[PDB]
């Protein structure tokens, strides 16, 4: 039964496919838009800080 | 201006942020306060209090709740007179006198010098205890004087006083605890104030 050798097909086939690795750091992969990265304190359009220091955060 | 000595209580009695303490303003929120029961150290009322401090600095002292002592009230002194320890004049390390100048010294050196000086003083030593010390601290001063310095020269009266006062305190105050209580002042038909301004 060639089925028992199916694995050899998987690895060999994947040899000829383009590697799926993301090219970090030179070509970093795309993080999700909603990703929870660094916190940031934002300003109003006139430049005033938004943070009112309520300490709720 | 609102001139009451108890004005701070109005800040603690307001159910909203209408009345606020200018000192505590924007200093902290409840979650980051370390809050501990306390007793005011200022006068003899001994009010129960709640000391709230943030990052190691006392921000406020609320009235607490002791129905038998102060109920839920303070005077402004107890509520706000807590910054004395952080005005920058605090002694942070033991100090020694050398060449007429007072300079920092290690605890070991300071203890050794003090012990040598006190031993060389034999029984000719006086101990001024002051009124700030707690009961345990006062007991420590008395025990140190009467065991280590072997002297009876202990006096907490850092104020005007008299030998008559010492005799009166020994006869009628010392050992006679809880003879009169706040609950009884509240009910006494007559109260005679002598040399006392409540
Ligand atoms: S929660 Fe309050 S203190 Fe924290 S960032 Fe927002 S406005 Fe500033
Ligand atoms: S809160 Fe005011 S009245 Fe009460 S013990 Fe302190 S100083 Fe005295």
């Amino acid at each position: 039964f060639l089925d028992a050798l199916a694995g050899f097909a998987v690895t060999l086939g994947s040899m000829f496919k383009k590697p799926i690795t993301e090219g970090y750091p030179e070509k970093p992969g795309p993080v999700a838009p909603r990703y929870h990265g660094r916190h940031q304190l934002n300003r109003y359009p006139d430049g005033l800080e938004k943070c009112i220091g309520c300490e709720l955060c | 201006p609102f001139q009451s000595y108890f004005s701070g209580n109005t800040v603690q009695i307001c159910p909203v942020g209408a009345l606020t303490g200018t000192a505590y303003r924007f200093r902290a929120r409840p979650f980051d306060l370390v809050s501990s029961p306390s007793v005011c150290e200022h006068c003899a009322s001994g009010c129960a209090q709640r000391t709230d401090h943030r990052r190691g600095k006392v921000l406020r002292r609320l009235a607490g709740d002791e129905p038998e002592v102060n109920e839920e009230w303070n005077c402004d002194k107890g509520r706000w007179a807590f910054t004395y320890a952080t005005v920058g004049d605090r002694i942070t390390t033991p100090m020694l006198r050398d060449g007429g100048v007072l300079r920092p010294a290690s605890w070991s050196e300071a203890l050794t010098v003090a012990a040598a000086g006190l031993l060389t003083a034999a029984g000719s030593t006086g101990v001024l205890v002051g009124g700030r010390c707690t009961v345990e601290d006062a007991y420590a001063y008395a025990k140190f004087a009467r065991m280590v310095l072997n002297t009876n020269d202990v006096d907490f009266r850092a104020r005007p006083h008299s030998a008559e006062e010492a005799e009166f305190l020994a006869a009628h105050v010392a050992g006679q605890t809880m003879g009169l209580r706040y609950a009884e002042l509240e009910n006494a038909p007559t109260v005679l104030l002598a040399g006392f301004e409540p």
